[PDB]
């Protein structure tokens, strides 16, 4: 079929300005993300530092689904640039600049570790003598 | 500028990757700092060498070394490395030719100089870290003899062997027919000879 | 419905987009083209067992960029948008990565060297100061 | 050292600011005076000596050895003082050569 | 003046001390803030608490600047924010298919378990370093300030290269572990390649 | 340095030895004894080999080719199918407390050349380790004529007193982990 | 010394602290003279 | 059975947790003769495959044709050899070298690397 000698060409647009700023949301492949399970999600600025200078906090399906923290790309594209290329119904491409690149990583759920009451002390005594029972006595 | 060139060429930034999916790549270092990784070190190394000899990267101030058994490439642009000039031999022959020698003799009225000679890319400055990797030949004689000799892989060549000597060991005649501690003793007494 | 909620429509539509790394002079030409509504054209040609992607510059904006594709099996990317209307939305998933490379080799370098001149050149020490009295 | 390092060090990161403790015990209405200083271009004469008269002259490195002077040159810098008060005025900046 | 080179890691033997091996890295923008240099990454030897598992010559620790006592390197990684071992090991092992190295790292992960959260890990570093005070939160802030500024300043001094710094620690552990299997030869103290 | 015989990574020579000697050093750099032999042992190489073997401070770690830890509660269904013949061999070895032995297994593999050089037997080792740790450390071993030399180790208890009286005065230490401590100490201590 | 077939007469040591504990002060006087004699003969020069 | 059977029961460190991605440790089920691996910080548990959880001192992972990456052949300071016939390709030009490891151990045995693109193949002699 034509598919073996197919040539395609599209126009490229780069609008000087857009009402919405454009971001990247990146995940590790190791994190095995599944967007089909994302019935709901929240996206709020983090609260550890207690706005435009803080990491992101992502909460999916609330307290039951997975929770992630977002950190701003520490490196800067001074000799390169990142763009998004999108298809439009007219038959052309639109390219949008990356305003930010955020690195998202899993927080843990009810893993629970006080590590304050006497865990530092128990560590002084720690001979890998126990592990399960101390986590339980909470 | 070295960081700029690498970034535009092909080197992936550390945050663009997941290590367990690309750890096999050659590592890149700039002044002891880990900038990124690369999947084709031989071409890139060849290209960097080609740029430094082309004057696009500051020759005297930039050393570039590949350690192939650890699949990493470190580059240094810091001050305080000791380096010396050496001839570049290619295809098992000198890259410097007699035409350049007659050009050097021409300088009694010509503006052609040592800097022009380096820009011809027939000589390079090689620091001790980089000197660990080269296959340095003692003389053009040996480099010719190679048709019977054991090695035919030279990359650099000594511009002359007596140059391994510092100032005072250089005033002294036939130093190799001297038992070696005698050469140290003269270099001291040489400062004490009044003139 | 709340301000803190993220729109997942794009995600649920399985929208795919491409991610491309590009050299500064091209982004600088697009910054000089502003928003006229064109900067050039992108062309994709596929064969029996090979696919070749490229970009070609506008004649006016000049007055071949090959693309190299990068595996996306190592990281998962999507994109979200922060509107001026304070309404966050997930637009789609990144299904392809690529890097835009120059076709010119050595000549280029001069531009780069010129570019180096543009980035690097405020006056440093540079001119003694003759001799002042006041 | 002269062509890069010295210029780099004074350009680098020591901008300074200062502000008196005004509106003490009372005050109000407007201004706790503040001042900002930053250093820029640097200048270095040829080596110079100054006679007791105060007359500056070209020194010669031999003269420096017989009279026991010190073969050195005077250093000058561009300094700016930059008056952005808490309201009434943001510009009243002055160029000096020191 | 001849000195030993900067911002480069060397793995050397020091059999006379309690350290089986050491990774030394003197860190400095000799053309930046010109502060100091420190970090040591050390493999322990000669010891046994009794019936711990015993074997002390895998108990890798790290000397940090300003800190008064040695702390396990995994704790530093957890203070940088990483919480999962696979991710620390990913930062560490690269090749992922060296089971031998994985068990070699394993007792360090076993020691980590008590401080699995970042804040307490920071407070642990705080108590090990700062003066004793009820200012836990402030102590965490001090600990944060040391790891961001004072550890490996040649890697960066801002939030924006805090992640990058963690990759470099993994390289210091990796290089150290490589000498300890003997897959890599040791760096000579007097090789001009290591001087300035 | 003065090259001589096999030795000579021996006796510090000269001024460093004068300082060592004259200071009455508690820790000489190279302490040695020149031992002389008698009877047939003063003229026969193999006899000298035998006395030397008794003298040579060998530890089990020096002797061991390999170690392994296995999860095998019941031998009579061994996870290592080749071990199955020792179970035939060792069913009468205290047959009651196979109901008592821990399901954690230690296996050691020994080199036949190295074991030969020390002229040591497997029964002496089993008896040495059994005597050192006590009856708790239940050891069995293989036929000397096997092409593979193996030592099979489990850990036993005191039976009557262990019925979870209060909470078992061990603080629930993991038994594998305790088996590593046995392996740590068993190698580093045992002066066979 | 206590082991079987090891000659309990001629068996000796280059160590001195141990010679004292086992054999007693006169044996140290002899062994210490011998060890000093031994370093001097090696270096080839003779001392009276 | 035979003593020819290789010794690789599966050393295995990682197959860590599937939920929180931390390390798994063995632990007993006295009821079903099954090993389990559990994360210490969560309730997740799963049975193990092999009963092996630790080995030490193969004493001879001679490491003769492993880790030695093929790109070593580009090194100009290593001795090229006219000694012919890579054992895979019909071309000479093997680069060779001793040990290259601090367990040097005491080896004097040569390792040969073919250097033409058709192999990358390595072999001891
Ligand atoms: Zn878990
Ligand atoms: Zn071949």
């Amino acid at each position: 079929g034509p598919s073996s000698q197919n040539v395609t060409e599209y126009v490229v647009r780069v609008p000087k300005n857009t009402t919405k700023k454009y971001n990247i949301m990146a995940f590790n492949a190791a994190d095995k993300v599944n967007f089909a399970t994302w019935n709901q999600a929240r996206l709020e600025r983090d609260l550890s530092n207690k706005p435009e200078d803080q990491p992101w906090l992502l909460r999916v399906n609330g307290k039951s689904g997975r929770k992630f923290k977002g950190i701003k790309k520490g490196g800067v594209t001074e000799n390169t640039s990142y763009y998004i290329f999108t298809q439009c119904p007219d038959g052309a491409f639109e390219a949008f600049p990356v305003h930010n690149w955020y690195n998202f990583t899993p927080l843990a759920r009810h893993r629970t570790l006080t590590a304050e009451e006497a865990e530092e002390e128990w560590e002084r005594r720690n001979k890998v003598l126990n592990h399960f029972s101390i986590m339980q006595q909470r | 500028p070295i960081l700029e060139f690498l970034e535009e060429w092909s080197m992936e930034n550390l945050e663009e990757i997941s290590p367990a999916a690309i750890a096999d790549a050659t590592k890149i270092f700039v002044n002891g700092c880990w900038v990124g990784i690369h999947k084709d070190p031989e071409q890139l190394m060849n290209t960097l060498r080609k740029l430094r000899r082309q004057m696009d990267i500051i020759v005297s101030e930039v050393s570039m070394i590949r350690d192939i058994r650890e699949r990493e490439i470190r580059i240094y642009t810091d001050a305080g490395r000791i380096c010396r000039p050496l001839l570049i031999v290619e295809k098992q022959k000198l890259l410097l030719k007699k035409r350049h020698i007659d050009q050097l003799k021409e300088r009694e009225y010509n503006n052609y100089s040592w800097q022009d000679l380096v820009a011809s890319g027939v000589v390079e400055y090689i620091d001790t870290l980089e000197e660990e990797t080269v296959m340095l030949a003692m003389t053009p004689d040996d480099l010719q003899e190679k048709e019977v000799a054991y090695c035919s892989t030279y990359t650099h060549c000594e511009i002359h062997p007596s140059m391994i000597l510092g100032v005072c060991a250089s005033i002294i005649p036939f130093p190799d027919h001297n038992q070696s501690p005698r050469n140290t003793y003269q270099s001291a007494m040489g400062k004490q000879a009044m003139g | 419905a709340e301000r803190g909620e993220l729109d997942l429509t794009g995600a649920k539509q399985n929208t795919g987009v491409w991610l491309v790394k590009v050299p500064k002079y091209l982004s600088q030409q697009w910054a000089k083209a502003s928003g006229r509504g064109e900067v050039g054209k992108l062309r994709i040609a596929k064969t029996q067992g090979r696919t070749e992607v490229s970009f070609t510059l506008n004649e006016d904006l000049a007055n071949e960029h090959p693309f190299v594709l990068q595996s996306v099996g190592g990281q998962t990317l999507t994109v979200f948008t922060e509107s001026s209307s304070d309404k966050l939305s997930l637009e789609g998933i990144v299904v392809q990565r690529a890097e835009c490379r120059p076709a010119a080799s050595e000549n280029y370098m001069r531009l780069k060297r010129l570019q180096i001149e543009e980035s690097s050149k405020p006056v440093r020490l540079s001119q003694q100061l003759d001799k002042v009295v006041t | 050292f002269i062509q890069m390092s010295v210029q780099r060090i004074v350009e680098d990161a020591p901008p300074i600011d200062l502000q008196a403790e005004a509106q003490h015990a009372s005050g109000e209405v407007e201004e706790p005076p503040r001042y900002l200083l930053k250093f820029e271009q640097i200048y270095l004469s040829k080596p110079t000596h100054w006679e007791r008269d105060g007359a500056p002259s070209p020194m010669m490195p031999n003269e420096a050895r017989l009279r026991n002077l010190t073969y050195s040159a005077p250093l000058y810098v561009d300094i700016t003082k930059t008056v952005i008060k808490e309201g009434e005025e943001q510009l009243q900046t002055q160029h000096q050569k020191t | 003046q001849e000195k030993m080179a900067t911002n480069t890691v060397y793995v050397f033997a020091k059999k006379d001390s309690k350290y089986a091996y050491t990774g030394e890295c003197r860190s400095c923008l000799e053309n930046s803030s010109r502060p100091t240099s420190t970090i040591w990454v050390s493999m322990l030897a000669r010891g046994g608490q009794g019936a711990k598992k015993s074997a002390i010559g895998q108990r890798i620790v790290a000397t940090l600047p300003y800190i008064k006592q040695e702390v396990p390197i995994i704790i530093v990684f957890r203070a940088l924010g990483f919480v999962s071992d696979r991710d620390i090991l990913e930062h560490i092992i690269y090749d992922f298919e060296d089971p031998e190295m994985m068990e070699m790292v394993k007792p360090s992960l076993d020691e980590a378990f008590v401080i699995q959260e970042q804040n307490v890990a920071l407070n642990f570093i705080g108590s090990r370093g700062a003066k004793p005070g009820v200012t836990k939160e402030k102590r965490i802030k001090y600990a944060k300030e040391v790891l961001q500024k004072e550890m490996l300043p040649h890697v960066g001094v801002s939030d924006f290269c805090e992640t990058k710094k963690a990759y470099f620690l993994g390289y210091m552990v990796h290089r150290l572990l490589l000498a300890a299997l003997g897959r890599r030869e040791l760096d000579d103290r007097d090789h001009y390649g290591n001087k300035r | 340095f003065h090259y001589a015989g096999v030795s000579a990574k021996n006796v510090t020579l000269g001024v460093p030895r004068l300082k060592e000697l004259i200071n009455i050093s508690k820790k000489p750099k190279t302490p040695s004894l020149t031992v002389f032999l008698l009877g047939q042992s003063a003229r026969d190489a193999e006899r000298a080999k035998d006395i030397l073997c008794r003298l040579e401070h060998t530890t089990l770690r020096k002797v061991t080719a390999n170690t392994a830890i296995y999860y095998d509660p019941n031998p009579q269904s061994t996870v290592v199918a080749e071990d199955q013949e020792w179970v035939n061999v060792y069913y009468e070895m205290p047959d009651f407390d196979v109901a008592r032995i821990s399901p954690w297994l230690l296996r050691v593999e020994l080199d036949r050349k190295h074991m030969t050089d020390r002229k040591l037997t497997m029964e002496q080792i089993a008896e040495k380790i059994n005597a050192g740790f006590g009856d708790d450390l239940n050891c069995i071993f293989n036929d000397d004529n096997a092409e593979k030399l193996v030592l099979r180790i489990r850990i036993m208890n005191s039976d009557e007193n262990k019925m979870q009286e209060e909470e078992e005065v061990v603080d629930k230490m993991d038994d594998d982990v305790f088996l590593r401590c046995i392996e740590s100490n068993m190698l580093t201590d045992m002066t066979l | 010394l206590s082991e079987k077939d090891v000659d309990p007469v001629r068996t000796t040591s280059n160590d001195i602290v141990e010679i004292f504990t086992v054999l007693g002060i006169e044996a140290v006087r002899k062994a210490l003279e011998r060890e000093l004699y031994h370093v001097i003969s090696f270096d080839g020069s003779y001392v009276n | 059975m035979e003593p020819d059977g290789t010794y690789e029961p599966g050393f295995v460190g990682i197959r860590f947790c599937q939920e929180c991605n931390n390390m798994l440790y063995p632990k007993e089920d006295k009821e079903n003769r099954i090993l389990l691996y559990a994360c210490r910080n969560c309730d997740y548990q799963q049975e193990a495959d092999n009963s092996c959880i630790y080995v030490n001192k193969i004493t001879h992972e001679v490491d003769e044709l492993t880790q030695i990456i093929a790109d070593v052949s580009q090194d100009p300071t290593l001795p090229r050899t006219e000694d012919h016939p890579c054992q895979k390709c019909g071309h000479k030009e093997a680069v060779f070298f001793q040990s290259h490891s601090a367990r040097a151990e005491d080896a004097m045995r040569l390792y040969y690397v073919c250097t033409a693109p058709h192999c990358g193949h390595r072999w001891t002699e």
